[PDB]
């Protein structure tokens, strides 16, 4: 099915013509125009007053990464490297090796936050949920190096944000 | 336990209006020129 | 007459912050005088209402 | 002592430039997108007084918000060396940061950081409207700390 | 004491112009559901000296294939002669008081124009010619028909002398008998002031910046101060034609105060013109002052110089 | 130079040239272009800058991620000297003024900011010290420039033996003070010179041969403990010199004699800005010198620089002060000024 947006006859009755005239002379139809922005004038502002007031988000919004821990303090990545081979951006640098105590932990990882496009693939991949995003959106720098993360940055970002991070996790970890 | 879902209201959800909807206003072609002439007459008196 | 009530309300913002010193302050501060509900306050000092 | 008047000046200055920044009007990329959102009614950009002007010869800041390719990193450092100074840059996005998604193309600038200087990052793929508005605000208190006056009266 | 009469009018008027840039930028936020300025001091009330500091320190630049003598002129050009329009300015006493005013604040007008010609011209740019020769199609447009339409309202009150239109209004308004002429003055100054719908010489999203791309700093300033002032001063010449205010010489204070708010609403129109519609091609605003002004303005000014005679109503010669 | 000190790739920006290097005064005219060279080829360049950072921002994209390291340093504090060089290779000194000011005098940055920077480099175990001094410097000059200048050489030698010092003559360059100085007085009429600048010979050099001479300084093992004239290929008589400038800009040329005590108190009248002078008592000696002949000394060509003629790269520095008449005027149209052969 479909419908004309534009194929219509005005009426040429004389009363009609007289209409238009007036319009044409008065400019009536200009004037609507005036009184929609006239309305608008007296609504009230959509504005929200940043930084005391913050735009609304969800549990599942996909922010600043961090390197989580267990209750007991123990790093939840067991350096599988799946979040480095699912990374779209190749964005995940990881390196690991047998731990002072046998454990199977990383020496490296390094997320380069230039090259990452917050798209959660590796959160996704992560088996232990050690790799998340964080609902963290205000980590502006002044310098590109400051960008480049390490594992040291990714961990204190989880000793950070955890108490908030856990909490959106609970919230969303049934939908997943 | 049962199943719980992002599922609409058991009666559907109200209507929606799509259509265009442009009321008619202001008075005829034939009062505004009668107005507009009567205000030019009172001016030249 | 509401439009009566649109000024005691303007003026509750002035007593709802303290006095003059506090309307001046928020005002100068968050370009804002509204006035709500507290809700709670953490170990900086920021108030959340 | 002279270094308290040339501060308070300085800080004149300062308040005058950080308080009428005026954008170019200037995208590339998505990240443009984001980038209306902050003018859009609910961030309103306009209220801290950023203003965005199409002339070069009329702005203080460029926000690079999108991918720079090689074929237009030449009209990117035109349109900023004809910035009068002062001109500060702002980097939106992962593209204009460190090349983002295709940082190994063969037509695409691994960071805008390579052809302008750089004041601020952003970062996000897109960063959202309150997070280039954080950073537009980072650049102000940026520009607050400058103390061109004071430098100039230790010489 | 002349010296202080002078600084007591161009002093106020860039006070003026500084916060009618604060207006029109919160008058248009609200009407597109914003805020503006409210941050720049308490409602935006110090964005306008901002502003102004920010663009006079800031560095001006003479583009390398400019014209340097044409490129300084022009400025100095608009603002110089965007002051000299209000000195003839019944309000309710004048400054400099003309028997030729209104004819005087035609050729003004006319001069002013050059400072748009050679500002596009100096600077040597194409998109800078360009926003030039929209000027002379849009001067080419509006300046016959805007002289007759003064002619026909002149006919009705006598003289040209600006203060004598407070006499011609003093039992009522000149909208009452020439709304038709109201109505094509009131597009007629959208057209001269180079505003909405008619800002062609400039045309953001047509010429990025028109005649004044090139200019930066200060000099773009006086440009931007002058645009302003000509919008007021419009608007203030619109209410002393059409809606006259009542004189009372033991109270001029009153007639300033009633013409200040007839001034102040007519230029908020200009905002709230701005606000509402798109922008027209600078060929259309042709025919739009040739094929329906002109015939018109024709026809009401052989209508307003026969009106007088067959109702024995001509007004005084003195 | 120890493992992390390999050079390694293939001499681009993101290589490993081995190079630590920390450049004094490297937000000037000398400084940008060592800065360059050095990034370009992947150095970790330390900039200890005096000023506002507004004022660092060209010397950013010059390297890198993480290869242009910017300290805030003293003239007069040891420490922040100390911070500054106790992890570099080289240090390169290109401190200097062409005026004085009221904090710091012309051996207050000739010879005590040189000599400091000297001593805690030697402290530090730095390996290499680059000296810039003037080819013009000796004890007996009517300047003080070029009086501390000499006095500055030698503290040097007596605290970083095995210093490597170069001694420029006049530089021309893009943001130089001696093309454009000359262009500039186009806004007094004249050309004021004294002798009408017939007796007074220039050489020249250029600004990106310095820059490359001190480049192979570093890498080249032999360099050290020698000093090098880097002058340029021609010498000039000041009256050819500065009429060919003003050709090249297509500007009107009207010089005219001045004794040598009225461009003084020329000189004097300018010195009281108190900002960047557009003239001193000191320049005005500076420019009226005649560049010495110094045979002993090395020069470029020891280095593998050959010297770039003025004449292939003086429009691209004076092209910018021609009107839209003269822009398009191409390179081959002026007629080169008359050289002093041997
Ligand atoms: C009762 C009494 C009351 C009387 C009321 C009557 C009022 C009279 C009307 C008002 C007067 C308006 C005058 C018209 C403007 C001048 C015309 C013009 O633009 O020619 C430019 C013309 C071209 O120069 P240019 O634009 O610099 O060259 C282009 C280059 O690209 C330029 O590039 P560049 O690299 O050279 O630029 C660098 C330069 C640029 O410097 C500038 O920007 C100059 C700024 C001048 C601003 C003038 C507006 C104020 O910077 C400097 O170094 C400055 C020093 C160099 C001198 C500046 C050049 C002076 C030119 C003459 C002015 O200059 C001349 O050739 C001068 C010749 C003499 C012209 C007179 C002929 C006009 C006759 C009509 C007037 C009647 C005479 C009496 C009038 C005055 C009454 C006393
Ligand atoms: C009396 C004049 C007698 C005729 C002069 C000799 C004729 C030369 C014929 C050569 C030729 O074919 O082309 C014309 C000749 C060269 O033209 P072109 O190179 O082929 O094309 C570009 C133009 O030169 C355009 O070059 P430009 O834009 O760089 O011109 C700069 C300057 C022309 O530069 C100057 O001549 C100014 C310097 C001379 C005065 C200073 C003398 C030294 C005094 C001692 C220093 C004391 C300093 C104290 C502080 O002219 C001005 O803009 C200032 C005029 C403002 C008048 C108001 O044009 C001239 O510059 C000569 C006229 C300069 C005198 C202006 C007389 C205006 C009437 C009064
Ligand atoms: C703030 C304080 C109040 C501001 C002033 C009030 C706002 C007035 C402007 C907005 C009016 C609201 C819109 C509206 O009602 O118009 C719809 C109406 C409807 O227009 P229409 O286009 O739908 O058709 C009406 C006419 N027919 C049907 C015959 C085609 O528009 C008008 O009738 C306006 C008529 C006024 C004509 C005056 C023109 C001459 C003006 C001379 C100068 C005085
Ligand atoms: C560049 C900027 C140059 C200044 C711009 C102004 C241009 C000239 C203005 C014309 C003055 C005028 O007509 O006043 C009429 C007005 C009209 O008044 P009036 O004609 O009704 O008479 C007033 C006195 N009664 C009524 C009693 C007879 O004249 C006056 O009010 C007073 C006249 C004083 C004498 C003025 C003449 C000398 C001014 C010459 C300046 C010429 C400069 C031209 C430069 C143009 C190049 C851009
Ligand atoms: C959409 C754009 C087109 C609309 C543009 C309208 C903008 C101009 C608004 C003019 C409205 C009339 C003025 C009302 C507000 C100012 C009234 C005032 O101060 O004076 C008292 C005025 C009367 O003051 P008065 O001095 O003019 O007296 C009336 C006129 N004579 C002199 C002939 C007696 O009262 C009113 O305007 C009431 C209506
Ligand atoms: C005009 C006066 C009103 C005349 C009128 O409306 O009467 C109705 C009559 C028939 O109308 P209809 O059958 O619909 O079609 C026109 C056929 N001739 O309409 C007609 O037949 C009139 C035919 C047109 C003649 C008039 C055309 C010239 C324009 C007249 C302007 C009228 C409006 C002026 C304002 C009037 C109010 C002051
Ligand atoms: C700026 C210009 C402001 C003018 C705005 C006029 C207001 C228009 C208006 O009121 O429109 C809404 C109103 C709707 O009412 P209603 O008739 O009930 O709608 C259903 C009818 N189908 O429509 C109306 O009722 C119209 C009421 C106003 C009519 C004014 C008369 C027309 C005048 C036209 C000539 C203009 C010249 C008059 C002289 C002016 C000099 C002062
Ligand atoms: C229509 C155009 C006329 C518009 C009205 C003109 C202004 C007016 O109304 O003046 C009316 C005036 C009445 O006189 P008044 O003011 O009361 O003087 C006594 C004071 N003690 O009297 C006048 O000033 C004018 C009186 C004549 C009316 C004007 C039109 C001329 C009349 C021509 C009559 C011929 C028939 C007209 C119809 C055929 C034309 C198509
Ligand atoms: N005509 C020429 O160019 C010649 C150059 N030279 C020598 O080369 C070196 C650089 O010359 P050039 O680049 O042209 O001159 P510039 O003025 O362009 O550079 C001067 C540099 O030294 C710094 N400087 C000056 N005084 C101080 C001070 N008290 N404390 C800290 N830093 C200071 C400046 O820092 P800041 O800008 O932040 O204030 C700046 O970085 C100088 O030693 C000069 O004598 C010798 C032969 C020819
Ligand atoms: C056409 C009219 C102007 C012409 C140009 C001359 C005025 C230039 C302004 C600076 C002069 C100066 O040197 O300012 C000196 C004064 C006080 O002197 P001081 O601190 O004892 O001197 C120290 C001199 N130093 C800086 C070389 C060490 O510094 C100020 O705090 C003034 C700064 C604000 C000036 C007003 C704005
Ligand atoms: S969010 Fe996507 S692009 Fe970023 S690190 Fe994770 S997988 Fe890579
Ligand atoms: S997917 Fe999880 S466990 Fe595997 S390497 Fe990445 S962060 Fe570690
Ligand atoms: S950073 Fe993300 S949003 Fe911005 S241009 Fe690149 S892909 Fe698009």
């Amino acid at each position: 099915t479909y419908k004309y947006v534009n194929l219509r006859e005005p009426s040429m009755d004389m009363k009609s013509v007289t209409d238009r005239a007036a319009q044409t002379l008065l400019w009536t139809e200009l004037i609507r125009g005036l009184g929609m922005t006239l309305s608008y004038l007296f609504r009230e502002p959509a504005t929200i007053n940043y930084p005391f007031e913050k735009g609304p988000l969800s549990p599942r919004f996909r922010g600043e990464h961090a390197l989580r821990r267990y209750p007991s303090g123990e790093e939840r990545c067991i350096a599988c490297k799946l979040c480095e081979a699912v990374c779209p951006a190749q964005a995940i640098t990881i390196e690991a090796e047998p731990r002072a105590d046998g454990s199977r932990r990383t020496t490296r990882y390094d997320i380069d936050m230039t090259k990452c496009i917050y798209c959660g693939f590796c959160q996704e991949a992560c088996p232990v949920d050690a790799i998340v995003e964080g609902p963290n959106f205000e980590f502006s720098t002044e310098t590109h190096e400051e960008l480049l993360y390490n594992k040291e940055k990714l961990l204190n970002n989880g000793d950070k944000w955890e108490a908030e991070i856990a909490a959106n996790i609970q919230a969303d970890y049934l939908y997943r | 336990s049962k199943v719980k879902q992002d599922m609409p209201p058991v009666g559907g959800y109200g209507p929606i209006d799509y259509k265009r909807n442009l009321p008619r206003r202001g008075l005829s072609g034939y009062s505004m020129f009668a107005v507009g002439i009567g205000a030019l007459l009172f001016g030249y008196w | 007459m509401e439009l009566l009530q649109v000024l005691k309300r303007g003026l509750q913002q002035v007593s709802g912050h303290g006095g003059l010193r506090g309307y001046l302050r928020v005002l100068f501060r968050a370009n804002d005088v509204r006035v709500g509900t507290l809700v709670g306050e953490d170990k900086y000092g920021n108030k959340y209402y | 002592r002279g270094e308290y008047v040339v501060a308070k000046l300085d800080d004149l200055i300062n308040w005058a430039r950080r308080s009428s920044l005026w954008p170019m009007t200037f995208g590339l990329a998505c990240c443009a997108v984001e980038m209306m959102h902050m003018a859009a009614p609910r961030y309103d950009m306009d209220r801290f007084g950023v203003v965005f002007r199409a002339s070069p010869r009329q702005s203080d800041v460029m926000i690079v918000a999108g991918t720079l390719t090689n074929k237009m990193a030449p009209a990117l450092r035109k349109v900023y060396d004809q910035m009068p100074e002062p001109r500060y840059v702002v980097s939106m996005g992962s593209c204009a940061n460190g090349g983002g998604y295709y940082h190994y193309s063969y037509s695409v600038v691994r960071g805008c950081d390579r052809i302008v200087p750089v004041d601020i990052y952003v970062p996000g793929c897109p960063p959202t409207a309150e997070a280039l508005l954080y950073g537009i605000l980072q650049l102000q208190k940026k520009i607050k700390r400058e103390k061109r006056l004071r430098i100039w009266y230790r010489r | 004491m002349f010296m202080i009469n002078i600084l007591m009018l161009i002093i106020p008027i860039l006070l003026a112009v500084a916060f009618l840039t604060l207006v029109e930028r919160k008058v248009l936020g609200y009407m597109q559901l914003r805020k503006g300025p409210n941050v720049v001091g308490p409602y935006g009330l110090l964005q306008p000296i901002a502003d102004a500091i920010k663009l006079f320190i800031k560095e001006p630049l003479r583009p390398a294939t400019s014209s340097a003598s044409m490129f300084i002129l022009a400025p100095i050009m608009a603002l110089g002669l965007a002051l000299t329009m209000w000195i003839p300015l019944p309000m309710p006493y004048p400054l400099i008081n003309m028997n030729l005013g209104v004819l005087f604040m035609l050729a003004m007008s006319s001069l002013a124009v050059y400072s748009i010609l050679w500002s596009g011209w100096a600077s040597n740019s194409k998109y800078a010619l360009i926003g030039a020769l929209r000027a002379v199609a849009q001067t080419i447009s509006y300046e016959v028909t805007l002289a007759i339409i003064l002619l026909s309202v002149l006919l009705m009150s006598g003289s040209f002398t600006l203060s004598t239109l407070i006499t011609t209004q003093e039992q009522m308004w000149l909208i009452l008998p020439a709304w038709p002429l109201a109505m094509m003055w009131f597009i007629s100054t959208l057209a001269e002031t180079n505003r909405a719908p008619f800002d062609l010489t400039e045309g953001e999203s047509e010429l990025v910046s028109g005649f004044n791309v090139e200019y930066a700093a200060g000099p773009f300033a006086l440009f931007f101060m002058a645009e302003y002032a000509n919008i007021i001063m419009m608007n203030i010449f619109t209410a002393i034609l059409f809606l006259g205010t009542s004189h009372n010489p033991h109270m001029p204070e009153l007639y300033t105060i009633n013409f200040t708010i007839k001034s102040l609403l007519l230029t908020m129109s200009f905002l709230w013109i701005r606000a509402s519609y798109p922008r027209f091609r600078y060929d259309q605003l042709m025919h739009l002052l040739w094929k329906n002004f002109l015939p018109l303005t024709l026809a009401l000014c052989m209508w307003h110089v026969s009106l007088p005679i067959l109702t024995s109503g001509i007004p005084p010669q003195t | 130079l120890h493992h992390a000190v390999i050079p390694h790739g293939k001499g681009g920006r993101s290589s490993v040239s081995g190079i630590v290097a920390t450049v004094f005064g490297a937000t000037g005219f000398l400084g940008r272009y060592v800065v360059n060279h050095l990034g370009r080829m992947g150095s970790q360049v330390i900039v200890p800058h005096r000023c506002e950072p507004y004022d660092t921002m060209h010397l950013r994209p010059m390297g890198d991620l993480g290869q242009i390291i910017f300290m805030d340093w003293n003239g007069r504090d040891k420490d922040s000297i100390r911070r500054a060089v106790e992890h570099s290779s080289v240090v390169i000194n290109l401190v200097g003024r062409e005026w004085e000011t009221q904090n710091f005098d012309f051996e207050d940055v000739f010879v005590k900011i040189p000599q400091a920077i000297a001593q805690v480099s030697k402290e530090a175990g730095v390996e290499k010290f680059i000296h810039i001094s003037h080819l013009n410097a000796d004890i007996k000059s009517s300047s003080k420039y070029l009086r501390s200048k000499a006095v500055g050489e030698k503290e040097v030698r007596e605290t970083f033996p095995e210093a490597t010092i170069i001694k420029p003559a006049e530089i021309f360059g893009r943001e130089d003070r001696f093309l454009n100085y000359f262009a500039n007085i186009r806004w007094f009429g004249g050309v004021p010179l004294i002798s009408l600048g017939k007796k007074t010979v220039k050489q020249p050099v250029y600004i990106v041969d310095v820059t490359k001479g001190i480049i192979n300084a570093i890498k080249d093992p032999d360099a050290r403990g020698k000093t090098f004239a880097f002058v340029g290929p021609s010498r000039y008589l000041l009256f050819d010199l500065v009429q060919y400038v003003f050709a090249v800009a297509h500007r009107p040329f009207l010089p005219y004699p001045l004794p040598h005590f009225a461009y003084r108190w020329i000189g004097r009248l300018f010195e009281i800005s108190p900002f960047e002078p557009w003239t001193t008592r000191d320049k005005v000696e500076r420019i009226h010198t005649t560049d010495k002949i110094l045979p002993h000394l090395p020069g470029l060509e020891d280095l593998g620089v050959e010297a770039t003629p003025l004449e292939l790269k003086a429009i691209e520095v004076l092209r910018r002060h021609r009107t839209y008449r003269w822009l398009s005027s191409e390179i081959e149209d002026v007629q080169p000024a008359k050289t002093i052969p041997t």
